[PDB]
RNA sequence: GAAAGACCAAGGGUUCCUGCGCAACGUUAAUCGACGCAGGGUUAGUCGGUUCCUAAGGCGAGGCUGAAAAGCGUAGUCGAUGGGAAACAGGUUAAUAUUCCUGUACUUCUGGUUACUGCGAUGGAGGGACGGAGAAGGCUAGGCCAGCUUGGCGUUGGUUGUCCAAGUUUAAGGUGGUAGGCUGAAAUCUUAGGUAAAUCCGGGGUUUCAAGGCCGAGAGCUGAUGACGAGUCGUAGAUGACGAAGUGGUUGAUGCCAUGCUUCCAAGAAAAGCUUCUAAGCUUCAGGUAACCAGGAACCGUACCCCAAACCGACACAGGUGGUCGGGUAGAGAAUACCAAGGCGCUUGAGAGAACUCGGGUGAAGGAACUAGGCAAAAUGGCACCGUAACUUCGGGAGAAGGUGCGCCGGCUAGUGAAAAGCUCUGGCUGGUCGAAGAUACCAGGCCGCUGCGACUGUUUAUUAAAAACACAGCACUCUGCAAACACGAAAGUGGACGUAUAGGGUGUGACGCCUGCCCGGUGCCGGAAGGUUAAUUGAUG
RNA sequence: CCUUGUCGGGUAAGUUCCGACCUGCACGAAUGGCGUAACGAUGGCGGCGCUGUCUCCACCCGAGACUCAGUGAAAUUGAA
RNA sequence: GGCAUGCUUGAGGUUCUAACUCUGGUCCGUAAUCCGGAUCGAGGACAGUGUAUGGUGGGCAGUUUGACUGGGGCGGUCUCC
């Protein structure tokens, strides 16, 4: 039956996406610290 | 009014109302704008105001209420059915175009009154200034700081009746009991509002409530301790406390006016 | 075969195609592969995007509010699942085509030219621009029949035939302005309105005339002398050339006219392009008006899967996934049975025919004796006519119960169109006849009598509880006079409500009918102040 | 509660059902009281038709179980 | 005693506008009516807001509610002669 996880690219960039992450406060502090541990990805 | 023959479990108690003066259909267009229904949610995005949500769509129609226009012969068009509001409103017509929406009074389908500062004086539909009327009338449309427009006694069949006069202030008795005094230059309207065939109307099933726009409401008694007061129990409980609003007021009886800078202007409490 | 077929949207990300391979994978073997290595392969003015305009909603200069972060919001500018120009037919490919190729089209823009000429806003008006249900119609796609061409002469018994098989195709756009719908028209003066102005719209006056005018499927003609065409002829396997018939009668939609029409209350999106008006500017060059050749239409996506082994479920997983197309014979029917186009044989096989387990078929004589309980199985089931109870809110109960008829072959009587001819079909009641059996199969009501509870349709514990629980229309009590009670918010403010006591919050009971008794001591609320006690604040006196 | 109270009906036989009595341990009037046509995938009884439910099982048809070739798990376990 | 009037002060009553208030009207910033500013209209020393204090306050929170016991719950018992 219907799982919990249905796909869309549209609500995945306009929620996770950089230009959501870098508009508020609490965002731009999970990208320097998604950052400087290290990760090859930062949008996911 | 007509009542209806029960030949399904819904119709069995429908009692309507019909009326053919109204004018079938068109609105006049530019006298008409949008409205978004609420849900009864604020900018916060929660619900304040509970039970309210769904129904039809609706235009808002921009209905005059200061009556501003004078010297001018007005001329009725027609009574049209009015969605977001009880009584029935009229579209007029003055010397020189310039068409309006107005709570329509008794009066009905090209009568011609006449709206000013003082003229033609006593009709239904006649706007003229509070000093300027016979005590014991019967009006309707009530200002209460001039300029502003009518707030009192605007639903359907509604009005109020002066009773004394002296000063600055000319005093009249409300719908409701309460009898308020009004300062002189605040303008009303003479007569009583359209549609009183309403009091007399059942809606006969459950999904003729939901169409308007009112949603089921759930007993106190039916529910856990921790959402309401009257909380749960075993069996069906008399709901051991007194009898209280679901955030904690007391709802048989608790005076809950407090403004204390109006309190002048009341002479006698609504009892 | 209303999918196990085709096609769009998501989503995926080279799984598509060809050479070379078979260690690993694939529930087995593999020469095979959605698997390895190497090449190849997506062509647009019109189809979807971007560009133009907006809904919910987001962000928000200045501005208010807040210990700080920050919150809310005006101008404004983002946000489609909606609104705004234009194209279809045939050929081609290992693999792409409404994109290339031939053929006929359509729309918009720029540069000159020519003939002229009041141009102008983001601002006014007009328009764009819409609900449910229902019924009249009018067409059309499609499907059959009948002709007509090319080919055939047999199943052994019959079959040159009144036989048999196949084929009988053709678009957008042009011209056309019909079925049908809406609509008074024209002149001429004038004007407390259209936040300025207006020669535009609105209102008023006179006069002349019957109405204009605006929408609109589709038929016919043309596109098309052309394409396509069974075939035939010239390793003729692949190709090159040629190519006959290409028509009439009926029956048609859930598809277009219809954004129509009538009716009913629950009273049914915005904004821009589009048409017109004028302000400032006007230099009336500029700008506009037609006419004309001349040229242009940028950039992204185009492969393959898409009720699936390529997407969501750890898998090549009986599950889940929005929208179009949808032929034939019976049938009311998109149900059901057999089939066309098209597609598949579900990635372990071979035996033998024990108990027992699962999914099924028939049964002597009984017919609930079984069991917590007729659970389960069996039975009933169609259409037409006859016939029908207590009870009732007078609708209903009710298709109550219960019963008869039905197949083939003959006698009668084997709408369409000249303001007239065949084919669908404009009847029903009479005979014969064959079977145990004529709704002959799949398909599809068990019925009745008493009683508890809840008036009903409805909703509820995703994954052991669908109820007598929750809802409900109806009833009563009480608070609320507008900067309202009330709620969310440190606050600003927003809901309530662009509503105004025939309204709005809260609490209980739950359609309808007959009714709702006594107790104000306890506790709560409301009313009253006379007197008692009673807070900081003052500070005499000792 | 005592309790299968007592009385009538239905069955050859009825701790349930229907109708009454009232001696209500412990009904009762908007935590509503008594009636009520039509509706329930609602609770309880009774009847006709019907039957492998059952006296009591007998036989037949498929897919597994059994044998042969290929691949090849799981929980469990101080040592036998 | 009081007489007068004063000087100051409390408590009450009425009235006035100039503080504050307006989720009133029309101008301006502005092409916006949020926010200001100007002017009239209403209320007016009230309302409202700081700070000190009374009352109400399961609306909300942190917590407490013993042992012996021929199972523990009920009951009985916890010290001295």
């Amino acid at each position: 039956m219907k799982r919990t996880f249905q796909p869309s690219t549209l609500k995945r960039a306009r929620v996770h996406g950089f230009r959501a992450r870098m508009a508020t406060k609490n965002g731009r502090q999970v990208l320097s610290r998604r950052r400087a541990k290290g990760r090859k990805r930062l949008t996911v | 009014i007509v009542k209806c023959k029960p030949t399904s479990a819904g119709r069995r108690f429908v009692v309507k109302v019909v009326n053919q003066e109204l004018h079938k259909g068109a609105p006049y267009a530019p006298l008409l704008e949008k409205k978004s229904k609420s849900g009864g949610r604020n900018n916060n995005g929660r619900i304040t105001t509970r039970h309210i949500g769904g129904g039809h769509k609706q235009h808002y129609r921009l209905v005059d209420f200061r009556r501003n226009k004078d010297g001018i012969p007005a001329i009725v068009e027609r009574v049209e059915y009015d969605p977001n509001r009880t009584a029935h409103i009229a579209l007029l017509k003055y010397a020189d175009g310039e068409r309006r929406y107005i709570i329509a009074p008794k009066g009905v389908a090209a009568g011609d009154q006449l709206i000013s500062g003082i003229g033609a004086p006593i009709k239904a539909g006649n706007s003229m200034p509070l000093r300027n009327i016979p005590v014991g009338s019967t009006v309707h449309g009530i200002e209460l700081k001039p300029g502003k427009g009518a707030q009192i006694a605007r639903s359907a069949g509604a009005s109020a009746q002066l009773v004394a006069r002296e000063g600055a202030y000319v005093t009249l008795r409300l719908r409701s009991g309460e009898m308020r005094k009004v300062l002189a230059e605040c303008r009303a309207t003479l007569g009583e509002v359209s549609n009183s065939e309403h009091s007399l109307r059942s809606l006969g099933k459950a999904g003729a409530t939901r169409w308007r726009g009112v949603r089921p409401t759930v007993r106190g008694v039916a529910m856990n301790p921790v959402d309401h007061p009257h909380g749960g129990g075993e069996g069906r409980t008399s709901a051991g406390r007194h009898p209280v609003s679901p955030w904690g007021l007391q709802t048989k009886g608790k005076k809950t006016r407090s403004n204390k800078r109006t309190d002048n202007m009341i002479v006698r409490r609504r009892k």
